[PDB]
C-alpha cells in the first residue's frame, strides 16, 4: 500500500484541482461520478487495514486519527444532498470539506510528518505571544475607531474602502498598515480628513508611524523567534592558454562584449549604434574563437560553456529568440575567475537543504487555491459602471462625471469587465494567491472579494465582510510564518558550519600593533596641541556641528540664511589650520577622520565662493556642509563598531553581490528583447519613467520591482494587448500586437529568484559577523583589549616597540576584566 | 614608499597625469561646441568665440565658466605639487592631500560643462563637437584618479578585531 | 474604581513602602482609572473628547491580568536594548537625507498642467496629477488644450514635497519604508529633470532600507541565539 493509496491520493486531488467556472456537463458529472468511488476505496482502505491492524491500537496514531475523519465527513453529504436542505452555499461547505482530504499528501514523506514534532511545540506553547499581537491589533483599532472614525466624511465621489467606521473594518484598516501594503494612502486620507497640511492635520502621521514602526517590530519578535529557537531544536533533534596574463586578458573580454551587448539600441531595426555594436560584436567573435582551438591545441561543464556561446552569436554573424539566448555572454567568466564558482556552488547547494521548505510551501499554496476556487469561482466580474449587475444588462453607453460634477459628463460604452487576478480555476487562482503573498495589491483583492455576490453577477458593496479571514489566515500563515521559517531555515543551515574566547584573545595578543600618537616637541606648538586634544575643545566642536546642522533645517520656502553658513565655513576652517599648525600635517594626515575634515572644509570654502562668484557680477556643492554631520561619529563608538563590521562583511563578500549584479544585467538585457517596443503613454506602468528603452531605464524598473513596487501591474502592462511604438518598424496593421505573454514567466521568476539571492547575501554577512553579534559585553573581548593598546600608547607615544619596564603602573590603570 | 611605489598606484597617478593633459587641452582649445543657425557657424569655447563659413575671425561675447575653469587648473598646479613632493623623504602621507585636489578640479572642471551647457541652452542647432568630449573624458579621469588615489593611499579598513585604521606600519 | 480603592486601602496610605503603586505593572491600572474618573467628572461640567480616547487602554489590563502575558511582554522589551545604535544610526542618516533633499529639491514640485485660463489640473483617465517645467529641462505639458502654471500645491494634495524639514523629514520616512518611493522619484523627475535625481532615491533604498533591515536582522538573530544558548545550560 506504499504505492497503491498514492495512485488514489493522486487521482482525487487532481479530480479536486480540475473544478473550474464554466467547466463542461460531462467533467461537471465525471467529478460526481468519482468523488462516490474515491470515498468507497476510502472506506475500504480504512477498513481492510484497520481490521488487520486494531481498532484500540490503530486510533493511537494522530496521523490515523484524522484518515477516518474524512470519510466519517464524506459519507454526510452524499447522503444529505438526497435531501430538501440544498441551501446553496450551505453546501459549499459540506464540499469545502471536501478538500480537507487534501492532508493525506503530507502523511507520505517522513520530513513532511516530522519537521512538526517541534512545530507542535512553536505554535501551540508560543501562542501566547501570538495573542499579545492580536491585542497590539485590538487597541491601535480602537484608536483608530475614535481618531479616524466617521471622518471620511469627503464630499467627492472617491471611493475610501480602507477606513475606520466599524471594528471588522478597522481591524481590516490596520492589518494593512502593518503589512505596509499601500499604508502611505490610508495616511492621507488621515490627514486630508483633519485639515489638510495644516499644523493640526498633519500630527496624525504619528499614528501610522508608531503602527508601523513598532507593529513590525513586535512582528520580527512573534514569528522570528519561533523560527530560530524551534527550528533549531528540530535541527539538534534530527542530529542525535595557461600563462596567468593570457586569462587576465580574455577575462576583460567577456565583460566588455557583455557590455556591447547591453548598451544597443533594442527599437530601431537599422540605428547607427546598432552596426557599430555589430562590428564589435564580429570583432570579439573573432577574438574568442582563437581561444577554443587554442584550448584544444592545448589539449583535446565548465569547459564546454564557451562553444555553444559563440555558436549561436556566429551562426548569422524564430529568429530573434536566438538572441534571448546570447543573453549568457557574460555567463562563461564563472570558471576564469575563482571566489565566482566558490559562491556559484554555494548556492547550489545552500538550495539543496532548503528544497525541503520550498515543496511544502508550495503543496499549502495549492490547498488555499483550492479553497480560493470554491469561495470566489466566477464572482470577480463586473460592469464598467457598478448599476448593472449582468452580462445582458451591461451594453450600451453611459455617462461618467468628472469631479463628480453633475453638470461634466462624458459618453463612455460601457463593458463586463473580468478583472485581472481572479480565482477562476486553479493556476489563476494559485497567480492571485501568489501577488497576494508579496503583498501587493492585496486590498484591491480583498475589498472585492468582500463585495462579490454571485456566479456571474456584478459586485455588491460590503456584501460578505466576512472573507476577509482568508485573506488574513493565508497571510498570516503563508507570509508570516512560511516565510520566517524559511529564512531561519537559511539561517540555521549557515550558523553550523560557523576555548573559542582563549583563542580569540591569544591571536590578538599574537598580532597586536600599538599606535602612534605624535605627541609634539617644541612646547611652543605643544601649547597649541594640547588646546586642540583637550576634551573641552571636541566637546565644543561636536556642539558647533550640532549648531550648524540646527542651522541648517531652518531654511523653507518662502539674507541671515547665508551670513552663517560663512560663519560656519570660517569656524571650521580655522579649527583645522590651527589643528595642522598643532600636529605640523604629518600627524594630522595619518587619521582619516583629519583627511575627511578637509576634504568638508576645502569643499565647503569652494562652495562660499563659488555662490560669490555668481553673486558677483552648481547646487550640488552646498552637500559638503551638509556632510559634515558624518564627522560626530567619530565619538559615537558604540555605532562605529556595528557600522565597521557590517562594512567589514560587505567587503569580504563581493562575489556574492556580484550574483546579484549579473541576475540584474541578464534580465535586463531579455526584458529589453522581449517587451522593448512598447509605447510610452500615461495610465499604464510603461510610461516616460518606467520603460524597457535604454538599459538603465530596465535597471531601475527591475530595481523597483525588486523592492517591491507594484510590479503585479507592470506584469500586466507588458502582455500581448499593447501598442507598440510609433517611431519602432513593423508591419501595417500590427499596431496592437506589442508585448509578450513571456511575461508572466519573466516577472513571476524574477521576484522569487531576486528574493533568495538577496536573502542569501543578507545571511552570509550576517553569519560573518556570529562572533560580534553573540558576545557578552560583561566578561571579556577585544574592546578591553583595544582599552589596553590605548594605555599603552599613552606611555608609549610612538610605536617604540616594546617599553621599559618600570613605565607596570598601567596594570594600575586597568580595570576589573583585566585587573 | 610602500605605498608611493606600488604599481597599482602608479598607474592611477598615470591617469591622473592623462587627466592633466586632457584638462589643459580643454580649457583652452576653444572649438568645443559648434552652432548652426543657417552659413555662419560658430565655434564656441570657453574663451573665444570664432565664426565660418571667409571671415575667420574669434572674439569674446557667462565669466562663470571660465573662472571655474581657472580654479580647476588652480587645483591642478596646487595638487601637482604636494604630489611630486611626496617622492622625497619619506614624505608617502602627502598623496592623500593631492589626490582630494584632484577630486575638485574635476567637481569645478564639471560644473564648467553645464554652466557652458547652459548657455548651449539660450542660443540654430547645437552639437558639441571637438573638446566637449575631451572634457567630459577629463573629468571622469580626473575624478576616479582622485578618488581611487585616496583609497589607495589610505592604509585598510582593519578586517580583523586588532587591525584598526592609524598603525604603527 | 472601587478595586483600585480596596487595593490601595490593603496597602499604605497611597505606597507606604512603595507597596501598591511600585507594584509594577499596578500603577498602569490605576492610572487608567484615574484618567476614566476624570473624563467622567469632565463630562458633567459642560453641561471634549481627546479625553475619552484613553478608553482605548482598556485592553492593556488584560496583561496586567495573566503574569503568563506580563512574562511574554517582558521579553520583547529585553530585546530592544541592544538595537539602540541602530536606532541612533536610522535616525541621523533620516535627518541626513532630509536636509539634502531639502536642500536639493526645495520648492521645486509646485507647477502643473492646468487647463488653460482654468483652475482645473489636466491629466488622464488613470494618472496622478504631476509636476510639469516650462522653459525646463522637466516634462512638458502634453495635453491638448492644457498650459503649465505655478501656484499648485503639491503632489498628493500638497503632502509630499520637500519644503519645509518637516514634509522632507516625512517624505524621507515614507521612502525609507519602500513604499512608494518610485512615486517621490517621478514627480521629482517630472519637475527638475530625469537623470541625476535617481542618485538621491536608488542610494536611499540600498543604504536606508536595506542596509538597515540587514542590520536588524542581525542583532536580532544574534540576540536569540545568545538567549537560547545562554539559558539551555
Ligand atoms: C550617519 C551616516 C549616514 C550616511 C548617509 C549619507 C550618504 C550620502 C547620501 C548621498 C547624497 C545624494 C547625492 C546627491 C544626489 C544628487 C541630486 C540630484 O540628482 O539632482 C539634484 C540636482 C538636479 O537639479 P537641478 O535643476 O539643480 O540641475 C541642474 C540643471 N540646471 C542647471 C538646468 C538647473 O543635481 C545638481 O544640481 C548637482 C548634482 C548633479 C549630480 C550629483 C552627483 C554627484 C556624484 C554623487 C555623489 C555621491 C553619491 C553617494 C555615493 C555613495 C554614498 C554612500
Ligand atoms: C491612547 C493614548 C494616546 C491618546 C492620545 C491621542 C488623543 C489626542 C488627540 C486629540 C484630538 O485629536 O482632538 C484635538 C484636535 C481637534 O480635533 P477635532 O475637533 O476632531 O478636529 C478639529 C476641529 N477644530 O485635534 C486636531 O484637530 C488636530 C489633530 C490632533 C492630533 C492627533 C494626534 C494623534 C496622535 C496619536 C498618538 C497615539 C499613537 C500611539 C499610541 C500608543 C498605543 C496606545
Ligand atoms: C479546509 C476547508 C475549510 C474552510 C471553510 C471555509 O468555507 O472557508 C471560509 C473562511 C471564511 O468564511 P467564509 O466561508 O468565507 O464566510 C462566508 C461563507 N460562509 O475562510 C477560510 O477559512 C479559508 C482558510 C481555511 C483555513 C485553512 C486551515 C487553517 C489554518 C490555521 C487555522
Ligand atoms: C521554470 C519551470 C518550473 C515551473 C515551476 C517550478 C517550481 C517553482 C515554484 C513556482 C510556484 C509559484 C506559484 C506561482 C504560480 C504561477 C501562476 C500560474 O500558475 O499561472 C500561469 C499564468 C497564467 O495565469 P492567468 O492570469 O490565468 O493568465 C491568463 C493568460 N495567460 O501564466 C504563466 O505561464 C505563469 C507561469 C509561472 C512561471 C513559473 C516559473 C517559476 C519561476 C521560479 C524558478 C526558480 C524558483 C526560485 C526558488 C529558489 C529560492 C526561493
Ligand atoms: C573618503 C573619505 C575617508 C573615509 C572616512 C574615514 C573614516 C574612517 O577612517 O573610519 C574607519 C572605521 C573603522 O576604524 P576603527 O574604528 O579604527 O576600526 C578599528 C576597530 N577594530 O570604519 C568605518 O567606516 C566606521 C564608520 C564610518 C563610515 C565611513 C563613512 C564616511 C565616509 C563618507
Ligand atoms: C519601538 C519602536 C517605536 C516606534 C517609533 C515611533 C516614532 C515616533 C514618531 C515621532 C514623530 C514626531 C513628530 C513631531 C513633530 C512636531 C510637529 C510639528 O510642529 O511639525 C510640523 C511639520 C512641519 O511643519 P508644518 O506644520 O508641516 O508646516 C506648515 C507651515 N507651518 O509637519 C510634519 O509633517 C511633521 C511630521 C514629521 C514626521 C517625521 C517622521 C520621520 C521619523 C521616523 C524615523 C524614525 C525611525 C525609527 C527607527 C527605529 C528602529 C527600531
Ligand atoms: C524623530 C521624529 C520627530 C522629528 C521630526 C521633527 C518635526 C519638526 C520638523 C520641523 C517643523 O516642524 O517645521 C519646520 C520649521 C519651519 O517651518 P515653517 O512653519 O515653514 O516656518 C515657520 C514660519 N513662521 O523649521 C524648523 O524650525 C525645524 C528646525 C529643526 C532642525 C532639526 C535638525 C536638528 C538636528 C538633530
Ligand atoms: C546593499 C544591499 C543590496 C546591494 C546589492 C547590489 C545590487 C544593486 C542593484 C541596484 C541597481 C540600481 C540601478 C539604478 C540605476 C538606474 C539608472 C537610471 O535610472 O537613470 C535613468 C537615466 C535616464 O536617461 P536615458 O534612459 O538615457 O533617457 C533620458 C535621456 N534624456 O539614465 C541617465 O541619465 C544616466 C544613465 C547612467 C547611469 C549608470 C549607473 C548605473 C546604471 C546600471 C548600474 C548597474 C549595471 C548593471 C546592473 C547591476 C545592478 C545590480
Ligand atoms: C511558488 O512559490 C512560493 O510558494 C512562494 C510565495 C507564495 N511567494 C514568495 C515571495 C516566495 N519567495 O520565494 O520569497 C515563495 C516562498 C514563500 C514562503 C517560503 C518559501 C518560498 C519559496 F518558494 F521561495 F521557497
Ligand atoms: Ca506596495
Amino acid at each position: 500500500f506504499y504505492w497503491l493509496v498514492i495512485l488514489i491520493v493522486a487521482l482525487n486531488t487532481l479530480s479536486i484541482a480540475s473544478e473550474h467556472h464554466n467547466q463542461p456537463l460531462w467533467l461537471t458529472h465525471l467529478q460526481d461520478i468519482a468523488n462516490r468511488v474515491l470515498l468507497s476505496l476510502f472506506t475500504i482502505e480504512m477498513l481492510l487495514k484497520m481490521y488487520g491492524l486494531g481498532l484500540r491500537q490503530y486510533f493511537m496514531s494522530i496521523f490515523n486519527r484524522f484518515d477516518c475523519f474524512v470519510v466519517c465527513s464524506g459519507i454526510l453529504e452524499l447522503l444529505l444532498v438526497e435531501s430538501g436542505a440544498m441551501t446553496p452555499l450551505g453546501i459549499s461547505v459540506l464540499r469545502c470539506i471536501r478538500l480537507l482530504r487534501l492532508f493525506k499528501i503530507t502523511k507520505y514523506w517522513t520530513s513532511l510528518s516530522n519537521l512538526v514534532a517541534s512545530l507542535l511545540n512553536s505554535i501551540r506553547s508560543i501562542a501566547s505571544l501570538l495573542l499579545l499581537l492580536f491585542l497590539f491589533i485590538i487597541i491601535f483599532a480602537l484608536l483608530g475607531m475614535q481618531l479616524f472614525g466617521g471622518r471620511y466624511d469627503f464630499e467627492d465621489t472617491e471611493v475610501r474602502r480602507s477606513n475606520f467606521d466599524n471594528f471588522p473594518q478597522a481591524l481590516i484598516s490596520v492589518f494593512q498598515v502593518l503589512t505596509g501594503e499601500d499604508w502611505n494612502s490610508v495616511m492621507y486620507n488621515g490627514i486630508m480628513a483633519y485639515g489638510g497640511p495644516s499644523y493640526p492635520g498633519v500630527l496624525v502621521c504619528i499614528y501610522f508611524i508608531i503602527l508601523f514602526v513598532c507593529g513590525n517590530y513586535i512582528l520580527l519578535n512573534v514569528f522570528l523567534a519561533i523560527a530560530v529557537d524551534n527550528l533549531a531544536e528540530a535541527e539538534s533533534l534530527t542530529s542525535a592558454v595557461n600563462a596567468t596574463w593570457f586569462t587576465n586578458f580574455i577575462l576583460l573580454f567577456i565583460l566588455l562584449s557583455s557590455a556591447a551587448l547591453a548598451a544597443e539600441d533594442p527599437i530601431r531595426a537599422e540605428s547607427v549604434r546598432n552596426q557599430i555594436l555589430g562590428y564589435f560584436d564580429i570583432a570579439f567573435t573573432s577574438v574568442f574563437t582563437v581561444e577554443i582551438v587554442l584550448k584544444m591545441t592545448t589539449y583535446g561543464y565548465f569547459n564546454i560553456l564557451d562553444l555553444l556561446v559563440v555558436a549561436v552569436s556566429l551562426i548569422s554573424m524564430v529568429v530573434k529568440i536566438l538572441r534571448v539566448l546570447r543573453v549568457l555572454r557574460p555567463l562563461r567568466a564563472i570558471n576564469r575567475a575563482k571566489g565566482l564558482k566558490h559562491v556559484v556552488q554555494c548556492v547550489f547547494v545552500a538550495i539543496r537543504t532548503i528544497g525541503n521548505i520550498v515543496l511544502v510551501t508550495t503543496l499549502l499554496q495549492f490547498m488555499f487555491a483550492c479553497i480560493g476556487v470554491q469561495l470566489f469561482k466566477g464572482k470577480f466580474f463586473s460592469c464598467n459602471d457598478l448599476s448593472k449587475m449582468t452580462e445582458e444588462e451591461c451594453r450600451g453607453y453611459y455617462y461618467v462625471y468628472k469631479d463628480g460634477d453633475p453638470t461634466q459628463m462624458e459618453l463612455r460604452p460601457r463593458q463586463w469587465i473580468h478583472n485581472d487576478f481572479h480565482f477562476d480555476n486553479v493556476l489563476s487562482a494559485m497567480m492571485s494567491l501568489f501577488t497576494v503573498s508579496t503583498f501587493e495589491g492585496w486590498p484591491q483583492l480583498l475589498y472585492r472579494a468582500i463585495d462579490s455576490n454571485e456566479e456571474d453577477m456584478g459586485p455588491v458593496y460590503n456584501n460578505r465582510v466576512e472573507m476577509a479571514i482568508f485573506f488574513i489566515i493565508y497571510i498570516i500563515l503563508i507570509a508570516f510564518f512560511m516565510m520566517n521559517i524559511f529564512v531561519g531555515f537559511v539561517i540555521v543551515t549557515f550558523q553550523e558550519q560557523g576555548d573559542k574566547n582563549q583563542r580569540q584573545c591569544v591571536q590578538y595578543a599574537l598580532k597586536a600593533r600599538p599606535l602612534r600618537c605624535y605627541i609634539p616637541k617644541n612646547p611652543y606648538q605643544y601649547q597649541v596641541w594640547y588646546v586642540v586634544t583637550s576634551s573641552y575643545f571636541e566637546y565644543l566642536m561636536f556642539a558647533l556641528i550640532m549648531l550648524n546642522t540646527i542651522c541648517l533645517g531652518m531654511q523653507h520656502y518662502h539674507h541671515i540664511s547665508d551670513i552663517l553658513n560663512v560663519a560656519f565655513t570660517i569656524i571650521f576652517t580655522l579649527e583645522m589650520i590651527l589643528k595642522l599648525l598643532a600636529f605640523k600635517a604629518r600627524g594630522y594626515f595619518g587619521d582619516p577622520w583629519n583627511v575627511f575634515d578637509f576634504l568638508i572644509v576645502i569643499g565647503s570654502i569652494i562652495d562660499v565662493i563659488l555662490s560669490e562668484i555668481d553673486t558677483f557680477l552648481s547646487a550640488f556643492f552646498r552637500l559638503f556642509r551638509v556632510m559634515r554631520l558624518i564627522k560626530l561619529l567619530s565619538r559615537a563608538e558604540g555605532v562605529r563598531t556595528l557600522l565597521w563590521t557590517f562594512i567589514k562583511s560587505f567587503q569580504a563578500l563581493p562575489y556574492v553581490a556580484l550574483l546579484i549584479v549579473m541576475l540584474f544585467f541578464i534580465y535586463a538585457v531579455i526584458g529589453m528583447q522581449m517587451f522593448g517596443k512598447i509605447a510610452l503613454v500615461d495610465g499604464t506602468q510603461i510610461n516616460r519613467n518606467n520603460n524597457f528603452q535604454t538599459f538603465p531605464q530596465a535597471v531601475l524598473l527591475l530595481f523597483r520591482c525588486a523592492t517591491g513596487e507594484a510590479w503585479q501591474e507592470i506584469l500586466l502592462a507588458c502582455s500581448y494587448g499593447k501598442l507598440c511604438d510609433p517611431e519602432s518598424d513593423y508591419a501595417p496593421g500590427e499596431e496592437y500586437t506589442c508585448g509578450t505573454n513571456f511575461a508572466y514567466y519573466y516577472f513571476i521568476s524574477f521576484y522569487m529568484l531576486c528574493a533568495f539571492l538577496i536573502i542569501n547575501l543578507f545571511v552570509a554577512v550576517i553569519m560573518d559577523n556570529f562572533d560580534y553579534l553573540t558576545r557578552d559585553w560583561s566578561i571579556l573581548g577585544p574592546h578591553h583589549l583595544d582599552e589596553f593598546k590605548a594605555i599603552w600608547a599613552e606611555y608609549d607615544p610612538e610605536a617604540k616597540g616594546r617599553i621599559k619596564h618600570l613605565d607596570v603602573t598601567l596594570l594600575r590603570r586597568i580595570q576589573p576584566p583585566l585587573g | 614608499m610602500s605605498p608611493t611605489e606600488a604599481p597599482k598606484v602608479r598607474v592611477t597617478l598615470f591617469c591622473i597625469l592623462v587627466g592633466i593633459v586632457l584638462a589643459m587641452t580643454a580649457v583652452v582649445s576653444d572649438h568645443w561646441a559648434v552652432l548652426s543657425p543657417h552659413c555662419e557657424a560658430a565655434h564656441f569655447g570657453l574663451w573665444r568665440i570664432c565664426t565660418k563659413r571667409g571671415e575667420k575671425n574669434c572674439s569674446y561675447f557667462s565669466i562663470s565658466a571660465a573662472a571655474i575653469s581657472v580654479f580647476s587648473l588652480g587645483f591642478l598646479i596646487m595638487g601637482t605639487i604636494c604630489a611630486l613632493m611626496a617622492f622625497r623623504k619619506k614624505r608617502d602621507y602627502l598623496l592623500r592631500p593631492a589626490s582630494m585636489f584632484y577630486v575638485f578640479a574635476g567637481l569645478c572642471l564639471f560644473v564648467s560643462l553645464e554652466v557652458m551647457r547652459q548657455s548651449v541652452k539660450r542660443m540654430i542647432e547645437y552639437y558639441y563637437s571637438w573638446s566637449f568630449a575631451c572634457a567630459c573624458a577629463a573629468f571622469v579621469l580626473l575624478f576616479l584618479g582622485g578618488i581611487s588615489l585616496l583609497l589607495f593611499s589610505l592604509p585598510r579598513m582593519p578586517q580583523n578585531p586588532w587591525e584598526s585604521c592609524m598603525d604603527a606600519e | 474604581s472601587i478595586e483600585a480603592a480596596m487595593k490601595i486601602i490593603a496597602y499604605g496610605f497611597l505606597f507606604h513602602q512603595d507597596a501598591y503603586l511600585r507594584s509594577g505593572w499596578n500603577v498602569l491600572d490605576f492610572i487608567i482609572v484615574f484618567l476614566g474618573v476624570f473624563t467622567a467628572i469632565l463630562e458633567q461640567v459642560n453641561v471634549v473628547k481627546a479625553l475619552r480616547a484613553f478608553r482605548v487602554l482598556r485592553p492593556l489590563r488584560l496583561v496586567s491580568g495573566v503574569p503568563s502575558l506580563q512574562v511574554v511582554l517582558n521579553s520583547i522589551f529585553k530585546a530592544m536594548l541592544p538595537l539602540f545604535h541602530i536606532a541612533l544610526l536610522v535616525l541621523f542618516m533620516v535627518i541626513i537625507y532630509a536636509i539634502i533633499g531639502l536642500e536639493l529639491f526645495k520648492g521645486k514640485m509646485h507647477k502643473t498642467c492646468y487647463y488653460i485660463g482654468t483652475d482645473i489640473v489636466a491629466t488622464v483617465e488613470n494618472e496622478k496629477p504631476s509636476p510639469c517645467a516650462r522653459t525646463g529641462s522637466g516634462r512638458p505639458c502634453t495635453i491638448n488644450g492644457s498650459e503649465c502654471r505655478g501656484g499648485w500645491p503639491g503632489p498628493n494634495h500638497g503632502i509630499t514635497h520637500f519644503d519645509n524639514f518637516g514634509f522632507s523629514m516625512l517624505t524621507v520616512y515614507q521612502c525609507i519604508t519602500m513604499e512608494g518611493w518610485t512615486d517621490v522619484l517621478y514627480w521629482v523627475n517630472d519637475a527638475i529633470g530625469n537623470e541625476w535625481p535617481w542618485i538621491y532615491f536608488v542610494t536611499l533604498i540600498l543604504l536606508g532600507s536595506f542596509f538597515i533591515l540587514n542590520l536588524v536582522l542581525g542583532v536580532l538573530s544574534g540576540e536569540f541565539t545568545k538567549e537560547r544558548e545562554k539559558a539551555k545550560s
